[PDB]
RNA sequence: CGCUGCUGCAGUUGAAACGCCCGUAGUUGGCCCCCCGCCGCCACGAGGAAACGGGAGCGCUCCAGGCAGGCCCGUUGGCCC
RNA sequence: GCGAAGGCCGGGGGCUAGAAGGCGAUCAGACACCACCGUAUUCCCGGCCGUAAACGGUGCCGCCCCGCGGCCGGCGCGCGCGUCCCGCCGGCCGCCCAGGGAAACCGGGAGGCUCCGGGCUCUGGGGGGAGUAUGGCCGCAAGGCUGAAACUUGAAGGCAUU
């Protein structure tokens, strides 16, 4: 990622988290986006793994209220919860 | 600045309504501005209604009631105090109160 | 819910307009239908608003309407 | 948008993806044209042979069922209309609308609902003179418009 | 209405001043 | 009527990616508009069209990724010498290197970066970045 | 300092370090002594102060506005305002909310890509009132292309080749500015093709 | 993973009766209307809902940093219970205006999650949340508004015993899932959660 | 001075949508055939005065200049418009 | 070609209101408002006129565009089945998330526009002078349509807030 120089590294600075639901970069005043994290469990003994998959909502996406449709279809579609 | 997107007046899908006439002033005002209380009454006040029902010989016959649109100018309406001047915030309100 | 376009539902699809459709489609189907008089069976359209005589009885038995035809004499139904 | 109105309606016909015919329908092509050709002979318009052929016949589609469309048949039988439907139509209505003009002279509505009628014809008139399928000669003028119906 | 009664006063100078162009014709 | 059939395409395009929606369905099928979704793919901007055979007129549905800020159609299809192929990018597009003003040239429908290298000069179809 | 939000806590501890590691999860700072932590610069310019006044019954009341830009000389600008019945109070709120509405500046290249990044990143556009602004990049001998006002704050934001274009009552040197901070402010949220590329313990606030 | 007899659970909650209009956003959870016009959610869907909100909830590390809302007074008891069984914060009542937002407010908070009783009287908390990067999560009816609701849980949020209901489901779900309590057995009746 | 707006203005209330409808010029036209004929289009050609402008070299003491100069490309005075 | 009202012309008609006129009360003065009487008018037929805050102060055709309603006219679906229910198309609308805008607000646009280019017409370019002068065309007239300049001036105006 980032913008490469000429050289072959990259110039840029801090690299900003994109929505995962509209790829949307977050910016660095999106104070209404919000990144929860969903816990994978075992087959039986269902216990935290102590490993969560990262998800990140901008704050244009929680406005539409479409998050939470969006959230259960993420987990579907890329299994993990459902 | 517009103050109201009814513009005072009902008129939808028309470019002109019937005139009707204040019943107190006489100016002319179209069927949508005016301001229409229908009253439905009694032909004599309550405190007559008990003693003129008393007097009547006949068997079973109540004090007929007055049917009548009054229809009022809007001058008229808020002389009158039939209507009254809300603030920006109420003036939505389209329910009838009291 | 996933479903999405280019394979869409089909009651869903009946429900929105012909036209306003992935590919716009006939409304209207053919009936099978059989008269009081004669067994044979006649194929009418479901709007037809012409005047249409069964092969049989005299008298027509298309009834015009606004939409789908309405019939006078006797019906059979769902051609195949 | 319709052309003389400020109205919006779409009220159309929606002709099936199989342009192929179907199989319950047991009309050849000589069988329906044969069709055609006798409702030509009782007069009917093209618009209603293609709808005879739809209700007491089942060919919903005649293209489908045939090669060619009602007026293809008709022009290759040199049965087709001498002015097209579609502008006579519109020249029948026009002295419908006429006549009644002159019975009354203070229907200024319907004298609009001319003028509009009346444009439709020169602008089909214009298309039709120049596809030919008009003679160039033909003019829609009014007071004579009796005699072309 | 100054605007309407404006109107009226400018019609009323013109016609008067067209009366006076129609004196020397 | 519907003069520009590219216009109401690609502003379906942008809407449907401001509101975020995977499939988009685009009424008017045009050779030009299919064209143009595939120099947008094969950028990345966007991911497969499918064109739906309407046998009338058809119809493409666009799967976006999310990576279009604005695509456009530059109406009149205006003439583009070589000597002006740059200065149409810095009036349309945001930075040299990101962005493709697409313009129609004998050679064909080709993005400007390329056809700056061939020297050649068209008739810009419209912008995308 | 007596830290009070979880990240003044952890940024005095040096859990949580970099404003740019603070920026990429969003998250707002409600302490200056944050931002005084990351810089230690020794830039804030006041830019112009205005009397304000309200009609009362003794008349009008005045108090004044003062609008200060404070920008690390590279790669972060603030602008804030304030209000107050004595200019150098005012301009005390105005310069800690400066600081507390500080953001990072993306800095790409016009097209001369080796060295040092020199010009904004792409197009920027920024909408104060009726003041729009567009900020385009531009050749590295090329300067900044500015009005004094905006000038100032493209140096105190360290983009050296900058061609603005102010549209608007410009005039309101608050629209003006504030403008140009919108234009600045979104430029890290424009998707490019180079942040095309996809990506829990690692979570700034995770830290608990 | 709907067990068995939910008639004595769920349905007793009459968690599925939910309300007579309906948000697009809450289409997918109900599925059948009566014909005097209320709406049923579907029971499988609110249990994919109850784990899910429980695997946000086993995520945080402190329990109580993650906090819970209500102001519904059926609510009070419920979601005391809780905070009783997961250690949850609680926020009884009104939220108070600036309490995310505002360091001078007395109780000035920053929870890692929130937790909302309904988006209808516990709105305030779901704005201030969001200008605070706060996720939210909310039990929700059909007319429900999703925005700055993160994740949602059709919930009948009408019946006391039905919102009781959710949250011994939900409390039972997130010990279950930390694994502190045992899971997948045989603890208390929801009668305690509602009042 | 984007207060003339091709780029690039504005017209609900700041100035400004004709009271309406038909309508000729004018302007504008859905999708559609891979292969050429004429277009416009675009690329590069020739061929076209210098001055000027841009530009090569050159210390008029610097300079505005001027084409000079140095034992020298066929020493220059190119090349672009 | 049509075009409210007022007006005009040649006839009919003439109840009601009622420009003008006259009048009683007012008030410093009202000749005005208010009361009373009342001519043109109002109304009809045949022509003129061509104007209105002729308004949604929003040209026309086309596209996508977010929910929740009401009404209206068709059409179809369900069910035992009722002017029920769900949709579809077309019209009238309310509220509105984004989006926009100087706001008011608009969102069936005033959205998809400084990130500025779907097509066509019309109009404006600080306030006045002035919609005047003059020429033209048109009308019986009233006047309509077109339409300046010399000259004067630092604001006029929009929408918000105390």
């Amino acid at each position: 990622i980032g913008m490469k120089n000429s050289s072959g590294v990259v110039v840029d600075a801090y690299i900003p988290r994109k929505c995962s639901a509209t790829n949307r970069l977050i910016g660095p005043k999106d104070h209404a986006a919000v990144q929860l994290s969903v816990a994978r469990v075992n087959d039986k003994g269902k216990m935290i793994e102590n490993n969560y998959v990262t998800f990140a909502f901008c704050g244009a996406i929680r406005s539409r209220g479409g998050v939470d449709s969006a959230f259960m279809l993420l987990a579907q579609e890329h299994g993990l919860m459902e | 600045p517009v103050k109201r997107r009814n513009n005072g007046r009902s008129k939808y899908n028309c470019g002109h309504t019937n005139i009707v006439r204040c019943q107190n002033c006489h100016r002319c005002v179209p069927k949508d501005k005016v301001i229409k209380r229908f009253t439905i009454r009694n032909i004599v006040d309550n405190t007559i209604a008990d003693d003129v029902l008393n007097a009547c010989v006949i068997q079973g016959f109540a004090i007929p009631k007055l049917y009548n649109k009054v229809q009022y100018c809007v001058s008229c309406s808020i002389h009158n105090h039939i209507v009254r001047v809300r603030s920006r915030e109420d003036r939505k309100i389209r329910t009838p109160p009291k | 819910m996933n479903v999405d376009l280019l394979y869409p539902d089909p009651v869903e699809e009946q429900r929105k307009h012909k036209l306003k459709r992935l590919v716009q489609g006939p409304n209207s189907y053919f009936l099978e239908i059989k008269c009081a008089g004669c067994q044979d069976i006649v194929v009418v359209y479901s709007h037809a608003n012409t005047p249409v005589f069964c092969p049989g009885c005299t008298s027509q038995i298309s009834i015009p309407t606004g939409g789908k035809c309405a019939f006078t004499s006797q019906v059979e139904r769902y051609r195949q | 948008g319709r052309m003389h109105s400020k109205g919006k309606g779409i009220s159309r016909s929606a002709i099936p993806y199989t342009r192929a015919p179907a199989p319950w329908n047991k009309y050849t092509p000589e069988d329906v044209c044969e069709q055609i050709c006798k409702l030509a002979k009782k007069g009917t318009p093209p618009s209603r042979i293609g709808l005879i052929l739809r209700d007491q016949f089942a060919i919903g589609q005649v293209k489908n069922v045939t090669g060619s469309k009602i007026v293809r048949i008709l022009k290759a039988k040199g049965l087709a209309p001498e002015i097209p439907e579609d502008l006579y139509c519109m020249i029948k209505k026009a002295v419908a609308i006429r006549k009644h003009l002159e019975r009354s002279r203070r229907d200024k509505d319907s004298k609009f609902r001319l003028i509009l009628v009346e444009s439709r014809i020169h602008r089909l008139a214009r298309y039709y003179r120049q596809a030919r399928r008009l003679p160039p000669t033909f003019r829609y003028k009014s007071d004579q418009a009796a005699a072309l119906l | 209405m100054r605007a309407k009664w404006a109107k009226k006063r400018m019609r009323k100078l013109k016609r008067k001043r067209r009366h006076m162009k129609a004196r020397s014709k | 009527v519907r003069i520009n059939v590219l216009r109401d395409a690609l502003k379906s395009i942008c809407n449907a990616q401001r509101i975020g929606k995977k499939q988009v369905i685009v009424r008017p099928s045009s050779k030009v508009i299919i064209e143009f979704l595939q120099l947008m793919q094969k950028n990345g901007y966007i991911s497969d069209f499918a064109v739906v055979d309407n046998h009338r007129s058809n119809r493409i549905v666009v799967n976006l990724i999310g990576r279009l800020n604005k695509a456009g159609v530059i109406s009149p299809r205006f003439d583009i010498p070589a000597n002006d192929i740059e200065k149409w990018v810095v009036n349309l597009l945001p930075s040299r290197l990101f962005g493709h003003i697409i313009l129609t040239t004998s050679q064909g429908i080709m993005d400007h970066i390329e056809a700056q290298h061939r020297q050649i000069g068209g008739k810009v179809i419209g912008y995308f970045y | 300092w007596h830290p009070s939000t979880k990240l003044g806590r952890l940024v005095k501890a040096g859990k949580i370090e970099s404003l740019y590691d603070i920026f990429k999860y969003s998250l707002p700072i409600k302490e200056t002594e944050i931002i005084d932590y990351f810089f230690p610069k020794s830039a804030e310019e006041v830019c112009n102060i205005m009397s304000v006044q309200k009609q009362t019954t003794a008349g009008q009341r005045t108090r004044f506005r003062a609008h200060v830009i404070v920008g690390n000389r590279d790669g972060f600008i603030g602008y804030g305002a304030g209000v107050s019945k004595e200019v150098a109070n005012a301009i005390k709120k105005a310069a800690k909310n400066a600081r507390l509405n500080i953001v990072p500046v993306r800095r790409g290249f016009w097209g001369g890509k080796l060295g040092d990044p020199h010009t904004v990143s792409s197009k920027l556009s920024g909408k104060c009132g009726s003041v729009r602004v567009r900020l385009i990049p531009a050749p590295r001998g090329a300067g900044i292309v500015a009005s004094p006002t905006v000038a100032k704050v493209l140096e105190f934001a360290g983009v050296s080749d900058v061609f603005t274009r102010q549209s608007g009552h410009s005039r309101t040197l608050m629209n003006s500015v504030g403008a140009v901070y919108n234009a600045l402010k979104s430029s890290y949220s424009i998707l490019t093709p180079d942040l095309w590329k996809k990506e829990h313990v690692q979570d700034i606030r995770t830290m608990s | 993973q709907l067990k068995e007899a939910d008639v004595k659970k769920m349905l007793v909650a009459t968690t599925h009766l939910g309300v007579r209009n309906i948000d697009r956003r809450m289409q997918f959870y109900i599925f059948d209307r009566q014909k005097d016009g209320t709406f049923v959610f579907n029971l499988q869907k609110v249990w994919a809902k109850i784990v899910f909100a429980a695997r946000i909830l086993v995520t945080i590390d402190d329990p109580a940093e993650i906090a819970v809302v209500a102001n519904r007074p059926d609510a009070q008891r419920a979601i005391l219970k809780f905070c009783k069984y997961t250690h949850a914060t609680a926020f009884p009542g009104r939220f108070i205006p600036g309490n995310f937002t505002n360091r001078m407010n007395p109780n000035y908070c920053e929870p890692r999650l929130l937790l909302v009783n309904d988006p209808v009287v516990d709105r305030q908390a779901i704005l201030e949340a969001s200008y605070v990067n706060i996720p939210t999560i909310s039990l929700c009816n059909s007319d429900a508004n999703l925005k700055f609701i993160d994740v949602a849980i059709p919930c009948n949020n009408k019946t006391p015993m039905s919102i009781g209901l959710i949250y011994w489901l939900l409390a039972r779900e997130v010990l279950r899932l930390k694994g502190s309590i045992s899971r997948t057995e045989e603890d208390v009746k929801p009668d305690l959660f509602v009042a």
